């Protein structure tokens, strides 16, 4: 009369915790092996509704990094002892690194030792006027741990996997614009391998799209909404610390060393990095050409981003171990009309005092490594934000850099969503019951 | 495959509600909860199906008449021209009013097997 | 099951063997109970289930049958009799009550 | 003997919710069931709602079933009820009432309301 | 209002019946415990901002559920709220007549009465469901 | 006494499943892990016990003739000649696939008893 | 014939876990929400036996306030570099406030700052022969940590619930003495609202005895156990810091600041606690009514605790985020005989550094609110210990002041017990 | 026809995680009561291969123990404000060391005393005066908590739920393959965590004889487990009548030194009974010369005095011996004793970097009573070719102390759901 069936295939929203695997913080972090092959059921007559910029998958991403990035600090060297008056020179550009001496109380806690570290002009505020007494930049207002020399923080792919009850449904639409109805849908146990790289204004070493450059925004005609820009083929960015490095270590503790350059062998050189000139300009041809679709009959112009710290307007990104923050002028500075048809070289400086995550009283100190850099990275998409108050007019204006760490994984996880599975079905059958 | 049938007729998914159920069933703090939750989850279908007659089946069928307020497409198109998830949607305002009525019919059979038939 | 007052009225100037009736459409067993609804005051009980004399009623309030045709008498009205004769159905169905017969005397 | 007396809102707005309280006198709630019935102006009594004291199981009229609740305390030793959006149509002279619960060894059960309270004329 | 059964009187309201009447309740105390799972879920979706502690509590829950539907499953007893079995009851677990211990005495009085041979009886209550269970497979006319 | 009888021949043995049964149910993460995981276990067996139809039995016969390979000893050899454990090893391999079988039997028989099986 | 019942109304007294239900620290830990209209049954023909004072119930609820304590405490700020030498001058009884001045090593460790504070004379204890020259109390021998200002301990009603399973067992009888056997028992899943109050002698904002004022102790012939009185009526008590208080923040470490008052506005006035003297004298009244009931033909004397310890000899309540230390004096200080008829203001202390929890090497420094605090508290119990000894005289020697912190709350819970259902049973039947 | 059967009594080795009962740090770890007395079932008829040398139930113990030394220590005194020059007088193996340390006001510093071994005295300057604590340059020291009792204790190792121990209770066991006589257990016994390196002391004693068994016996760079069936008395008397201080050098955390000792200094000893290590020895090698054949037996030791590596490590509540071996280990076989001992204060048991434990002395005067239950013995390779074979004491590490407990048991995983042929139709 009324039946009720238990394994019905149907799902409700739902968010719940996911797990991780993998195949150092990331390999201990996301300790469970994948599932090779796996069985990616299609799902042959559905629709589902997506939503990308209200997807949880994003939410917990953004808390495992940082939750993750804060245990990795914890038991490591807290430089506390180093926020004392700092006496710089400069080196060799021409006052970028400067070489600091100080008197610090060292492992045996009776004996004063003045010593010599490395530090870069963005970490380093002056105190006095003299030009030569400087004190590190947040060090009264913030406490500065050092990143332990045997942890290492490098992307790797990740997987994201749903726990027994929950399945997560993968939109296999190739065009799909991030939100609405996906009629191409398969169900996975796990995401595909997503590398938790940190940028802030290209996207590095991400997926590629299938057949075109896809433009994604949550309201394209709201100017506060961030545009992620999906490249369907890379570019290659060399980045590189040519500066060959000898590093020494100052003790402060019990076990407690700093790690700082002691030397720089040959001439200090500016950590440029290089990008192809053709493929970037046929890259921006490509993203104007579609980015004309939602701006149409208007003049595409690039432009860099309003004035700023340089988390803010430069190129942020960990290269090695290093954090490189590259300045992107050369890449964002054109007009185009879309009548067109078809080395640059960027200058960057070097940071070793990190606030990755905004937090208030609290900073991450890179140590310094060894030798030389160079990373090559597939920039594999952009953020760009639309200037407010732009009206009236026939061009826009488009800058480098989006919202939060958030929009650097949106990116990724824009096809996937969890859904809870419901079992128990009913329907109106005329089976009596006995 | 598993929810393969998600897109298939109500009839046709009939035949994988072995795929689904067997799914169902298998840092720190923050995973060890999940494991629970999940063994919770499972339970409380089988409950559920505890407290209706229904154990140790996948298809039980209830001694409720359909004949209410409850939105009823004929069968020919309920088991052939509809899925589950469009069927479930459509009928979701009812869920608890036909899940009371299922215990309560299961609460009279109780009584004819645990209050009236007291034999032995 | 509902419960219906058989009599519309059984008033008499005095001292009758005034009887009532409580009809129903359906068996009441035995809580075809009974009450004096009295005027401007809450119901006194008359007889409790089907034939049980209310505590303190009176000798000459006679109750009798069941469920379905019950009914209920006084020996002899011989004073205050302007009370509704109130009976229930306090059985499966719910608690129903009768209309009343209009007793007098 | 059980003195229960009633006591209710002066006055209701018409589609709105009413409610009333009665207090128990005498008498333990437990073992008892608390009842409320209502007559209205030239009508018979008609039964509203019961609940049994020591468990507040609650039975009340189909009637008002989707528009009626009862409850007690039995810290206060005091039973109330209420009813959603009462109509004008609803006023009444409501009165609460004891039904004694007639328990038996065999687990058989009876109730009826047996100790009446004034009535407490309400109106909305 | 008229019937046998004193399901008004809620969980454990029968505790101060007798064995008897108190067995009108058992599926009152039985679906008190049988939702446990499904009253606190419902309870949890009250509040989802809701570490040892609460585990413990949550897995102990799910182990006394657990323990009693395995040993009902053991017994021939799953899926009945009252279950008899071919075991014979001992003179020496209790001697009492039939008639006081179901009228004059509550199932709390019956449980200290009995509380020292609860596990031996459980025991052959299991024995009994093994046999049967061959019973079920030696004898090949009921295959 | 528990496990007595795997040194005892598999007819004598099965008298014993309810002493294992018995058994198999009965920093604070390591205890609870363990705890969970026995929980896990159990409602694993469980499931799969009753996605085929052997929900509350001890001894389940199921709809499903031996095939090829499965097993190279017979009746006697098997149940008065030899113990569980050698049983075990005996059919160390043949492990899998039958699962599949009974499952979709059971599952098939489910649906036969709404549709033309001994039918409502 | 064995017959298995299983749904049998059967329980055993047992030990679990209980959760905490809420309808600030106590918001955060009892996040379940409790039940509308929570289910009661009353067990009819049910006698179960109670002992308020092998409670677990107690002892679980004074672990997990330990527990929340010392959770709410673990990331705010450590005041160990504060432990130097004070140049204190007085600030006005013109001592009790001081004006202490001292080299605090800030954020930046080659700079030397000096600050000033504001301490109250029970937090400083001299340390040289220098009248001018102090040090904080107990912080050579403990840690001192600073509560977080966005951290609130004000007590909220809580409710404990039984995991499913076990039950609550709740004692009706209006007058128990909290021991033996009860006959008015109904089952419940959750208890009362009980307000985590501490306090040492009087107790506050509890609940009322429903008929007159019920006395209960352990052993009342044994004089070493503590008499818990609860009342009939409370009595109100209002409660003052008059002072006008200006918050000033000192940072002491790259993230760390130390909170104080950097100026009071206005004239320096003494916090106080005002009692109606007719409510108290009527109290005490009954009080001794009970106790001769208790003690046969006897005179009843109050006196004040002996000892010069504020922690154990003066009324203390934690009351507008500020603790207070009331002297009781004029509250416990008289005598009654069996023949006797049918404002009190209360000056109090204020006092930053409070061991709360009698821990070995941790206190705990409550920062100051500014502005004024206005308390308005009802009392609603005594805790009262007998002198022993007075075994040749007529009169008894009665003291605020209990044996142990659980006596707060075995006040609440002296009326619940949990039990394990045991739904299976096995009978005799006629099969 | 297929029957499918639950409960069936069969398992297969695996490993799993195993918690703790006991009947203090093992106090309020092993949490859950003990048998009472032992349950065990004996599997007549059956045979279960055992091996001691891959039983995962060693590594976990291992572990356990690591995991539980380092939670012990946590909420504890570390003792940083120590790592200070130290201007030290000999009383020369022990020193009365002055010092200026800040205590727990920040403004006042004292001049303290404290009395360190030679072992914990590092010579950091010429002038024979200024010394500095050992191992400070790069660890951190932390003292272990005077309240909390590093004692070993039996405690046994209990499987969950549908997982059961396996004991061999064969007495000759050779430690690996094919048991004979297997018994079921839900617990292991009253297992002892003894910190030592060669003796092994407070074990067990065999059933039989002496019975020495190895992973191979050929290889070379492996233990052998010599476990003897009568116990060894030992006394190891510290005969110095020490009176504890404290010094307070923070906000209730204070540092346990000896303030002063009474009577005169002498040299820990440990008096071993001569007949009764002469009778053991004489014993292992008659049972020793089973397995090398027509072979001189020799000790002829590893290298020299170094405490971690050479002498003979162990524990007695807070005093750790380091014994020179060569007084036991030196005799030639064919056909009282006093034990001298060093005692050293910082320690790092299980050889972490970074990290390091103070011991704090033990007040008046000590006797550790003990019992030589087996011996960790390791055998000199290339010793083939000339008639005499040369075993040495120690090799190998921490494992080889439990391993000799734990050889009789096995962890198995039930697996109850069986398969087999009947008779009975479904009869669908
Ligand atoms: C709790 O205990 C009381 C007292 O034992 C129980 O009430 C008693 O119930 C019996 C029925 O089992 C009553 O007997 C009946 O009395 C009437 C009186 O007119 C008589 O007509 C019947 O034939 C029968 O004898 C008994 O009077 C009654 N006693 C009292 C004092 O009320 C009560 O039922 C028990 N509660 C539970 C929940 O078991
Ligand atoms: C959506 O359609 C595409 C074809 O346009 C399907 O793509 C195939 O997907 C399977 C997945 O196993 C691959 O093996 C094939 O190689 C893909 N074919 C091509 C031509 O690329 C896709 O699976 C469809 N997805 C859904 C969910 O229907
Ligand atoms: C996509 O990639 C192909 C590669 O050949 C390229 O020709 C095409 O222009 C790209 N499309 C866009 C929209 O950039
Ligand atoms: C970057 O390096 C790769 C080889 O690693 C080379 O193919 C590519 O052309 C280089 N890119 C540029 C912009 O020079
Ligand atoms: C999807 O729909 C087609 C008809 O449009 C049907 O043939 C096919 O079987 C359906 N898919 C599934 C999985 O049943
Ligand atoms: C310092 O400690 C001693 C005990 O060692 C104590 O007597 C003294 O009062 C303490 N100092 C302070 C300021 O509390
Ligand atoms: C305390 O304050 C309350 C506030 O309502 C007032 O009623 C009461 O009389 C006051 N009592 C005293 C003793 O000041």
């Amino acid at each position: 009369w009324v039946t009720v069936y238990y394994g019905v295939p149907v799902w409700k929203e739902a968010t719940t915790t996911l797990f991780c695997a993998s195949d150092n913080v990331w390999a201990t972090h996301c300790c469970v092996p994948t599932d090779p092959s796996p069985q990616e059921v299609v799902l042959e007559n559905v629709t589902e509704n997506f939503n990308m910029w209200k997807n949880n998958m994003v939410e917990q991403m953004h808390e495992d990094i940082i939750s993750l990035w804060d245990q990795s600090l914890k038991p490591c060297v807290k430089l506390t002892p180093l926020c004392v008056t700092l006496n710089c020179t400069d080196l060799g550009e021409k006052g970028e690194i400067k070489n600091c001496s100080f008197n610090i109380t060292t492992s045996v806690r009776d004996k004063m030792q003045k010593e010599y570290a490395t530090f870069y002009k963005l970490d380093i505020v002056p105190i006095d006027n003299d030009n030569n007494s400087y004190r590190l930049i947040n060090c009264n207002t913030s406490v500065i741990t050092q990143a332990c020399p045997k942890v290492s923080f490098e992307p790797i792919p990740i997987h994201y996997c749903a726990p027994a009850g929950f399945a997560i449904l993968k939109c296999n639409n190739k065009t799909f614009n991030g939100t609405g109805p996906c009629t191409n849908v398969s169900t996975v146990q796990c995401t595909h391998g997503i590398r938790p790289v940190v940028s802030t204004q290209l996207l590095l070493n991400g997926s590629l799209a299938e057949e075109e450059i896809v433009i994604r925004s949550e309201n394209f005609t709201d100017n506060g909404k961030t545009i992620i820009v999906q490249l369907n083929e890379s570019v290659e960015i060399n980045c590189t610390r040519p500066n060959n490095n000898t590093r020494k270590s100052i003790h402060i503790g019990p076990g407690r060393a700093f790690y700082t350059t002691g030397q720089i062998i040959g001439n200090i050189r500016q950590a440029h990095c290089n990008i192809s000139r053709a493929k970037w300009n046929n890259t921006l041809h490509k993203i104007v050409k579609k980015l004309r679709e939602q701006f149409r009959n208007k003049t595409i112009v690039f432009k860099q981003s309003s004035g700023g710290d340089p988390e803010i307007v430069m190129h942020s990104f960990n290269c090695g171990g290093e954090f490189f923050y590259c300045n992107s002028t050369q890449l964002f500075n054109s007009t185009w009309y879309g009548n067109e048809s078809s080395n640059i070289t960027l200058p960057c400086r070097i940071k070793q005092i990190i606030n990755l995550w905004q937090e208030v009283g609290k900073a991450m100190y890179a140590p310094p490594i060894g030798g030389q850099i160079r990373c090559s990275s597939n920039i594999t998409g952009l953020l760009l934000t639309r200037d407010g108050g732009n009206n009236n007019i026939t061009t826009e204006i488009f800058r480098p850099g989006g919202g939060d760490m958030r929009d650097n994984w949106r990116s990724e996880l824009y096809k996937y969503k969890v859904v809870k599975i419901e079992p128990l079905g009913v329907a109106p059958t005329k089976c009596k019951r006995r | 495959g598993f929810l393969g049938a998600a897109g298939s007729t109500m009839g046709a998914a009939s035949m994988t509600l072995t795929v689904q159920a067997r799914q169902l069933l298998s840092w720190g703090i923050k995973q060890l909860q999940a494991r629970v939750l999940a063994v919770e989850h499972y339970l409380k279908d089988q409950q559920l199906l505890g407290i209706w007659g229904c154990s140790g089946k996948l298809i039980c069928t209830t001694a409720v008449p359909w004949n209410a307020t409850w939105s009823n497409k004929t069968l020919d198109n309920i088991w052939n021209n509809m899925t589950w998830m469009e069927w479930e949607k459509e009928i979701s305002n009812y869920t608890n009013l036909i899940y009371n009525l299922i215990e309560e019919s299961q609460n009279q059979q109780e009584k004819n097997e645990t209050e009236n038939l007291t034999l032995c | 099951x509902x419960x219906x007052x058989x009599x519309x009225x059984x008033x008499x100037x005095x001292x009758x063997x005034x009887x009532x009736x409580c009809x129903x459409x359906x068996x009441x067993x035995x809580x075809x109970x009974w009450x004096x609804x009295x005027x401007x005051x809450x119901x006194x009980x008359x007889x409790x289930x089907x034939x049980x004399x209310x505590x303190x009623x009176x000798x000459x309030x006679x109750x009798x049958x069941x469920x379905x045709x019950x009914x209920x008498x006084x020996x002899x009205x011989x004073x205050x009799x302007x009370x509704x004769x109130x009976c229930x159905x306090x059985x499966x169905x719910x608690x129903x009550f009768x209309x009343x017969x209009x007793x007098x005397x």
